[PDB]
């Protein structure tokens, strides 16, 4: 339905979507590192002001 | 905002001589600093009023 008409079922059945994935991962998995990273930084901090 | 006029000084203030005044006027001493630590390492002032 989100789809629009009915109704789903085993058949209908989609070519892939490649590209993306390798794409979105990455957007992803960029941020991840840069909290994380970031984080400890942020953590350890000697003076104030970059923090 | 009803404006607000305050008097003031004697400008033309040539002998003349106040009435309540002393609490009416405050010296400025003031205490206290302006200082900074970064780095770990601190950086350090005051106030120094004049």
């Amino acid at each position: 339905e989100l789809l629009g008409l009915g109704q789903r079922r085993e058949r209908v059945r989609i070519l892939k979507p490649t590209v993306a994935h390798a794409i979105i991962q990455m957007w992803y998995s960029w941020f991840v590192e840069d909290d994380r990273t970031l984080a400890a930084a942020r953590r350890t901090s000697r003076d104030d002001a970059e923090k | 905002v009803l404006q607000a006029k305050v008097l003031d000084l004697a400008n033309h203030t040539t002998s003349i001589h106040i009435w309540p005044w002393h609490e009416a006027s405050t010296e400025f001493a003031y205490e206290d600093a302006y200082s900074v630590t970064i780095r770990n390492k601190r950086y350090t002032a005051e106030v120094k009023e004049f």
